[PDB]
């Protein structure tokens, strides 16, 4: 039912994930700000497809692949998630 | 050192008795464990110390080629004794 | 839980289980398949001998280094028994004769030995004892076996509980007595049948199936008050099931009725005998009365084995008695027996 | 990629030998039944033959299918023949091998591989 | 109690301090009835209604590249960012540091033989310390 | 006049590097890699499509009278791709010498049969392919030798263990010799013993 | 003439090993670490492929370490990482790689030992 945990999986250097450390360098703070009791994991690697995972109340996860994503299409999604 | 345990079995020089619910009791019904009575810590410690005059000695088992390789104690202690490695001869020097 | 009867491996020979058991009718014919399938996932087997030592050497095989440990015992003396269950988990009684001797009656076989066996089993410790009953066991029956086996079956539940009685139906196998026995009626040129095997049945069971029955039953946390029924599947009629006999064994087959008092009088002077007797007047009595339908009970299925038919495993021990000209013939070429319900 | 061949061209030209081996397995099998001794129906063997064969019928390189078919034929031969026995025969079924458990919890239960 | 196994008895990743994932290999097996802990977890959840998707170690490795892809990179340090985003969130909270001083809790090497289960449960450990307090 | 170690002859090595360059300049279509070791030995290496054409060769010419088949082996090397190193070892009867042929082969790569040339090969081919699995073509029998007859793999490859994967024993319920799966009572004690020092400095293979 | 066969090299049909040792075992390919006890380092030099251990336990007569598994000292020597590979990739077998550890090279200087700034300067020979 209810969102608990969010966690965004990008890369570093490789550019299909730029928008998405532009996002976080961005809105990071105030999206943490806006809900200070959610936990939300930002986990980078090497060379992999950035994704966006949402953990509802059971063990019941949705991805979307927000690859080559401007920072606005980015937060769309994401708030999407969040409502 | 062939002390008994409880359960009524022989012990060993490795302290081995099986435990009374060990079900590998079995194998000694109408038979019986091979265990040795001759023990070596007993017997060693059964033997005098070699009062020697110098502070390094040799130590062959003692029929030459037929005992250990020849090694060499010192014996510039006076807290404890020499101890051969291969044999438990014991030495020491006045 | 010791560290000793923990079980280790993959399940087969060079393993352990943690089976601990005294098995103390090993040398006979179903002893041996139980012995089999205990050795053959690993497990001690304490095996009590009177016999011979020639008649446990089929037995000193079928089990890893020290695994197999024999030992003399006598019916008559105690502390011959607890010596044996001094060390074990588990105890099998398997002891039975098909004739009674000048040492040893049925009631000496069925009923003393089991409780001093299962005595002896309270007093050493033990968490479990498999007794094997008969299907017909019961106190209001023809045979001196069964109204024994039934007396038994109540004096060890009576001194031991938290007991296991198994209930097979006659069993067959290779060296059994029930179609060798009705094979070796070709020596004599016509087979007598009381009632020419009508109003009569029998539902058998093959050797593998109690074997692997008593051998999970020895290890399910389930069966502790539960008696049980190894029948196994079809149904038979004695006529129809003589008659698969001796198609299956090509011989002949000349049937003809006989009563029972003087097919009994003639198992009596066949059991005149210092050796094996042939036949005996218990063994016509319980050859000629039906077998149960075991359906109050659990069985096999409620213990993990799938009943074997007697079509698919009988020519193994049926073409012994064939001869040339008949030895090189198939399963199919029977026309199986007739199968009932009731 | 541009290898070899071994009595075939391709995957057709192969499975053409597999069904003549099926071929002479099925025609083979009530002799073996017969000759030695076997305590078993004619249905059961040929079952087993075509279980033996659907044990590699994820196979596509038409090498490994020559080979396989090489094996057959030398398996067909010491069974025609009675080189072999009523054991190496029935070792086939593995009627004294409990079966090795296909779920997780069995597993678990004994054992510690998966 | 459901008896688990230990570091030399199970393939497990264990993360330092840097962020290295570093991969046991199993050198014996764990003793008696004692079993691997993700084994035991997903057998309890198939006596329940849950029964977790993964059988084998593999698909595990792959739900925690599903989590956290950093430990399915072995021996792969991987290069971290956005700590200025972090001082920014942390500059927010007030919460004051005591005027009391802070000294660590392994003081002495006395203090270095036992700090876990396993340290404490040691002949070794134990004649260590019967040395160093004497 | 060093007693310990072994005498060394000049001859035999100029011999057999000659007849080597011989054997390369008169077959040269298949031949690789000829050699003449420390100990007087020759050792040609061939292309497998040249194994008839060279046994046939060293049999029947006039000065290579090889026409005595030693043995016929083979070595599974799984590093190079081509794992099973085929050896023919041949003597002559006429100049009291022995020379090595050499080829290489792979699970699916076979080779011409050679009992046209010496029937000794018809046994050593079918223990080559009982023991690594190399077919080899247009051989009268190719069956098993060694192995049991009922057997599953090719023993002497190094990808096989040495215990094997069955084991037999007698069981009652069936009355036969059933193949049971391998389960030991005590498991070989493997060692590891190369020293970690380099004893042969000829044989440095450099990085 | 050829054959135009792009699928993956397949023999585990033909090596005639049960579908346990291929599908459930899994591969460890290695250079082999260096034994502190010594600094001799040709032990190393050479990949190796290693199995998943598996359950030993004591034969309940004497104390004998028992196996099921035959793949217990299963132990191969490649020169190369890629022909490891490609054995394993050959006989189905599910591998993982330890890629190479080399000892980086170091300044090594007895004239640091007598320092007069650093603290390099040690104080025993
Ligand atoms: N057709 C069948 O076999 C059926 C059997 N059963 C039950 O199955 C059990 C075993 O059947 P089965 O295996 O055929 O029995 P067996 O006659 O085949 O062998 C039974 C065992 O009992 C032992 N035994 C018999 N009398 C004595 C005695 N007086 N003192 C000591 N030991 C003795 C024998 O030892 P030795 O031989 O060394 O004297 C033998 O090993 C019996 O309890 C029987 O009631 C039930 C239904 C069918
Ligand atoms: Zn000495």
């Amino acid at each position: 039912l209810g969102l608990r945990e969010i966690r965004v999986h990008l890369c570093q250097r490789s550019p299909g994930s730029q928008g998405v450390r532009d996002f976080i360098v961005q809105r990071y703070v105030e999206l943490k700000k806006a809900h200070p009791n959610l936990p939300i994991l930002i986990r980078e690697c090497s060379e992999v497809q950035p994704k966006l995972w949402a953990r509802y109340a059971f063990g019941q996860e949705k991805t979307v692949s927000l690859n080559n994503l401007s920072a606005d299409e980015v937060t769309r999604a994401m708030q999407n998630v969040l409502s | 050192g062939v002390q008994v345990s409880p359960s009524g079995e022989k012990i060993t020089h490795t302290g081995q008795v099986y435990d009374e619910k060990d079900y590998r009791r079995v194998r000694f019904v109408d038979r019986q464990k091979e265990v040795n009575e001759n023990f070596a810590i007993d017997l060693i410690a059964q033997q005098p110390v070699n009062e020697v005059e110098h502070r390094i000695i040799a130590c062959d088992g003692g029929g030459g080629a037929l005992g250990h390789p020849k090694v060499y104690i010192n014996l510039d202690k006076e807290t404890k004794t020499g101890t051969c490695g291969y044999c438990g001869l014991q030495f020491k020097q006045h | 839980l010791h560290h000793a009867v923990i079980p280790h491996g993959k399940g087969g020979r060079s393993s352990v289980s943690g089976v601990v058991a005294t098995v103390f009718g090993a040398t006979g014919f179903l002893g041996r398949y139980v012995v089999n399938h205990l050795g053959r996932m690993g497990s001690q087997v304490i095996i009590p001998y009177r016999c011979d030592v020639y008649d446990i050497m089929h037995l000193r095989l079928m089990g890893d280094l020290g695994q197999l440990t024999f030992l003399e015992w006598d019916a008559r003396d105690k502390d011959s028994i607890r010596k044996a269950v001094q060390h074990s988990n588990v105890v099998i009684n398997l002891i039975g004769r098909e004739w009674e001797t000048r040492n040893f009656d049925f009631e000496d076989v069925f009923v003393n030995i089991p409780r001093a066996i299962a005595q002896a089993s309270k007093e050493a410790g033990v968490e479990r004892f498999i007794h094997v009953s008969h299907l017909n066991a019961s106190m209001k029956s023809s045979s001196k076996s069964l109204r024994s086996k039934a007396v038994g079956e109540k004096e060890v539940r009576s001194v031991f509980p938290e007991a296991i009685i198994i209930r097979p139906s006659d069993i067959f196998g290779r060296e059994d007595r029930f179609l060798n026995h009705f094979a070796n009626y070709r020596w004599f040129l016509a087979v007598p049948l009381v009632s020419l095997g009508f109003k009569t049945v029998k539902q058998p069971v093959y050797v593998a199936d109690v074997s692997k029955g008593i051998v999970n039953a020895t290890k399910d946390p389930d069966a502790v008050g539960k008696t049980f029924a190894f029948t196994g599947p079809n149904r038979y009629l004695l006529f129809h099931l003589v008659k698969y006999i001796f198609g299956m064994t090509h011989r002949t087959f000349i049937p003809y009725p006989l009563p029972l008092f003087v097919y009994s009088w003639i198992g009596k002077l066949f059991g005149l005998s210092p050796f094996e007797p042939w036949t005996t007047k218990d063994k016509v009595e319980r050859i000629h009365i039906s077998d149960v339908m075991p359906t109050d009970l659990p069985g096999l299925e409620d213990l993990g084995v799938q009943p074997t038919p007697l079509e698919l495993k009988s020519i193994e021990v049926l073409r012994r008695h064939r001869t040339y000209r008949w030895l090189s013939s198939e399963i199919e070429e029977t026309k199986p027996a007739k199968t009932v319900n009731y | 990629t541009s290898v070899k061949p071994i009595f075939s061209r391709d995957l057709n030209e192969a499975k053409r030998r597999v069904r003549e081996l099926y071929r002479a397995w099925y025609r083979e099998v009530p002799n073996t039944v017969h000759l030695m001794q076997l305590d078993i129906t004619v249905k059961q063997g040929r079952d087993k033959v075509r279980e033996m064969f659907m044990k590699n019928a994820h196979v596509t390189d038409p090498r490994v299918v020559d080979l396989l078919v090489i094996k057959g034929k030398m398996e067909l031969q010491e069974t025609i023949k009675v080189w072999k026995q009523r054991t190496h025969v029935m070792r086939f079924f593995h009627e004294t091998e409990t079966p090795r458990p296909k779920d997780f919890l069995s597993k678990f239960y004994m054992g510690h591989d998966p | 109690i459901l008896p688990g196994a230990a570091y030399t008895e199970k393939s497990a990743t264990y993360v330092n301090t840097e962020g290295r994932a570093q991969q046991t290999k199993v050198a014996v097996t764990p003793p008696g009835l004692a079993r691997e802990d993700w084994k035991i977890i997903r057998a309890l959840s198939e006596i329940a209604g849950i029964t977790l998707p993964y059988d084998t170690l593999d698909q595990v490795r792959n739900r925690l590249e599903e989590v956290s892809p950093n430990l399915v990179r072995y021996d792969d340090i991987e290069e971290t960012n956005y700590f200025q985003q972090a001082s920014e969130l942390a500059k927010l909270v007030n919460q004051e540091v005591l005027a009391d001083p802070l000294v660590p809790p392994q003081l002495t090497i006395k203090d270095f033989y036992m700090t876990d289960s396993i340290s404490r449960a040691s002949q070794t450990m134990a004649k260590c310390v019967k040395a160093v307090t004497e | 006049k060093r007693p310990t170690v072994r005498p060394r002859s000049d001859v035999t090595h100029k011999q057999l590097s000659a007849f080597g360059e011989y054997v390369a300049e008169i077959l040269p279509k298949y031949v690789q890699q000829v050699q003449v070791s420390c100990l007087d030995e020759l050792e040609i290496c061939i292309h497998p499509d040249g194994v008839i054409p060279t046994l046939t060769f060293l049999r029947d010419h006039t000065n290579a009278q090889f026409k005595s088949l030693a043995d016929l082996t083979a070595v599974d090397v799984p590093t190079r791709q081509n794992r099973f190193e085929i050896v023919y070892n041949l003597l002559s009867l006429r100049f009291n010498s022995r020379i090595r042929v050499k080829t290489y082969a792979d699970e699916l790569t076979p080779i011409d049969s050679i009992v046209s040339v010496h029937i000794a090969a018809n046994w050593y081919e079918r223990e080559v392919w009982d023991m690594f699995g190399v077919f080899f073509f247009n051989h009268p029998d190719l069956r098993r030798i060694l192995t049991d007859y009922g057997f599953e793999g090719h023993p002497f490859r190094k990808d096989f263990p040495l215990t094997g994967y069955v084991e037999l024993r007698y069981d009652d319920e069936v009355k036969r010799v059933v193949a049971e799966p391998v389960e030991l009572a005590q498991e070989f004690r493997k060692f590891d013993l190369n020293s970690p020092w380099e004893a042969f400095p000829a044989y440095r293979q450099p990085p | 003439q050829l054959i135009t066969v792009d699928e993956k090299l397949d023999i585990t049909t033909l090596t005639g090993v049960p579908e346990e040792h291929i599908k459930t075992r899994k591969v460890r390919i290695f250079v082999p670490a260096r034994n502190n006890m010594q600094s001799g380092v040709n032990n190393t030099k050479k990949w190796k492929m290693e199995f998943d251990t598996r359950e030993r336990w004591e034969n309940p007569l004497m104390g004998w370490a028992s196996t099921a598994d035959p793949l217990s000292n299963m132990v191969l020597t490649f020169s190369a990482k890629e022909d490891a590979i490609a054995f394993a990739e050959k006989n189905g077998w599910s591998y993982d790689v330890e890629e190479k550890k080399v000892p980086k090279p170091k300044s090594k200087s007895y004239g640091a030992n007598f320092s007069w700034n650093k603290r390099t300067r040690v104080s025993t020979k």
